[PDB]
Protein backbone atom coordinates (compact mmCIF):
# COMPACT_ATOMS: atom_id res chain seq x y z
CA UNK A 1 0.00 0.00 0.00
CA UNK A 2 1.18 3.64 -0.38
CA UNK A 3 0.35 5.96 2.54
CA UNK A 4 1.18 9.74 2.91
CA UNK A 5 3.90 11.05 5.78
CA UNK A 6 4.38 14.55 6.43
CA UNK A 7 3.50 15.63 3.16
CA UNK A 8 5.31 12.70 0.99
CA UNK A 9 4.04 9.80 -0.19
CA UNK A 10 5.59 6.30 0.81
CA UNK A 11 5.62 2.70 0.19
CA UNK A 12 4.16 0.81 3.14
CA UNK A 13 4.00 -3.11 3.16
CA UNK A 14 2.54 -5.45 5.71
CA UNK A 15 1.99 -9.56 6.26
CA UNK A 16 -0.99 -10.99 5.85
CA UNK A 17 -0.84 -13.00 9.37
CA UNK A 18 -4.82 -14.33 8.74
CA UNK A 19 -5.28 -16.48 6.04
CA UNK A 20 -8.97 -14.36 5.87
CA UNK A 21 -6.88 -11.02 5.13
CA UNK A 22 -6.90 -12.20 1.27
CA UNK A 23 -9.65 -10.16 -0.23
CA UNK A 24 -12.74 -12.04 -1.37
CA UNK A 25 -12.01 -11.66 -5.23
CA UNK A 26 -9.25 -14.22 -4.58
CA UNK A 27 -10.78 -15.72 -2.28
CA UNK A 28 -15.06 -15.81 -2.37
CA UNK A 29 -16.98 -16.32 1.12
CA UNK A 30 -18.74 -19.06 -0.03
CA UNK A 31 -15.05 -20.93 -0.91
CA UNK A 32 -13.97 -20.07 3.05
CA UNK A 33 -17.37 -22.25 4.67
CA UNK A 34 -17.21 -24.95 2.62
CA UNK A 35 -13.24 -25.02 3.34
CA UNK A 36 -14.39 -25.05 6.76
CA UNK A 37 -16.88 -27.81 6.24
CA UNK A 38 -13.62 -29.75 4.82
CA UNK A 39 -11.93 -28.90 8.12
CA UNK A 40 -15.11 -30.47 10.30
CA UNK A 41 -15.00 -33.43 7.81
CA UNK A 42 -11.83 -34.20 8.94
CA UNK A 43 -12.44 -34.40 12.42
CA UNK A 44 -15.23 -36.86 11.85
CA UNK A 45 -18.06 -33.70 12.85
CA UNK A 46 -19.36 -33.93 9.69
CA UNK A 47 -22.94 -33.09 10.87
CA UNK A 48 -22.33 -30.46 13.72
CA UNK A 49 -23.83 -31.06 17.15
CA UNK B 1 4.14 -45.54 30.18
CA UNK B 2 5.31 -49.45 29.00
CA UNK B 3 2.96 -48.84 26.14
CA UNK B 4 4.99 -51.85 24.19
CA UNK B 5 4.39 -53.78 27.21
CA UNK B 6 0.66 -52.38 27.54
CA UNK B 7 -2.38 -54.32 26.25
CA UNK B 8 -4.12 -51.18 24.12
CA UNK B 9 -1.74 -48.87 22.33
CA UNK B 10 -2.09 -45.19 21.58
CA UNK B 11 -4.93 -45.92 18.46
CA UNK B 12 -7.19 -46.07 20.40
CA UNK B 13 -6.68 -42.81 22.14
CA UNK B 14 -6.37 -41.04 18.78
CA UNK B 15 -9.78 -42.98 18.05
CA UNK B 16 -11.33 -41.80 20.86
CA UNK B 17 -10.94 -38.25 20.24
CA UNK B 18 -12.85 -38.05 17.09
CA UNK B 19 -15.57 -40.44 18.51
CA UNK B 20 -19.02 -39.49 17.40
CA UNK B 21 -21.11 -40.17 20.46
CA UNK B 22 -23.34 -43.29 19.48
CA UNK B 23 -23.61 -46.73 20.45
CA UNK B 24 -21.99 -48.12 17.06
CA UNK B 25 -18.80 -46.51 17.87
CA UNK B 26 -19.21 -48.10 21.51
CA UNK B 27 -19.41 -51.41 19.22
CA UNK B 28 -16.73 -49.91 16.84
CA UNK B 29 -14.41 -50.25 20.39
CA UNK B 30 -15.94 -53.65 20.88
CA UNK B 31 -14.83 -55.02 17.25
CA UNK B 32 -11.32 -53.70 17.57
CA UNK B 33 -10.36 -55.97 20.36
CA UNK B 34 -10.84 -58.72 18.26
CA UNK B 35 -7.88 -60.89 18.42
CA UNK B 36 -4.39 -61.52 15.94
CA UNK B 37 -4.09 -65.10 16.13
CA UNK B 38 -4.41 -68.74 14.25
CA UNK B 39 -7.04 -69.71 16.37
CA UNK B 40 -8.81 -66.02 16.21
CA UNK B 41 -8.52 -65.35 12.27
CA UNK B 42 -10.26 -69.30 11.68
CA UNK B 43 -13.16 -68.95 14.13
CA UNK B 44 -13.37 -65.24 12.19
CA UNK B 45 -13.30 -66.33 9.07
CA UNK B 46 -15.52 -68.99 9.20
CA UNK B 47 -17.99 -66.75 10.22
CA UNK B 48 -17.05 -64.48 6.32
CA UNK B 49 -15.98 -61.73 9.13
Amino acid sequence: THCQENSETVALCTPRIVIGNLPDGLAPGPFHELRTWEIMEHMRLRPPP
Amino acid sequence: AHEYHNWLRSPFSRYSATCPNVLHSVMTLAAMLYKISPVSLVLQTKAHI
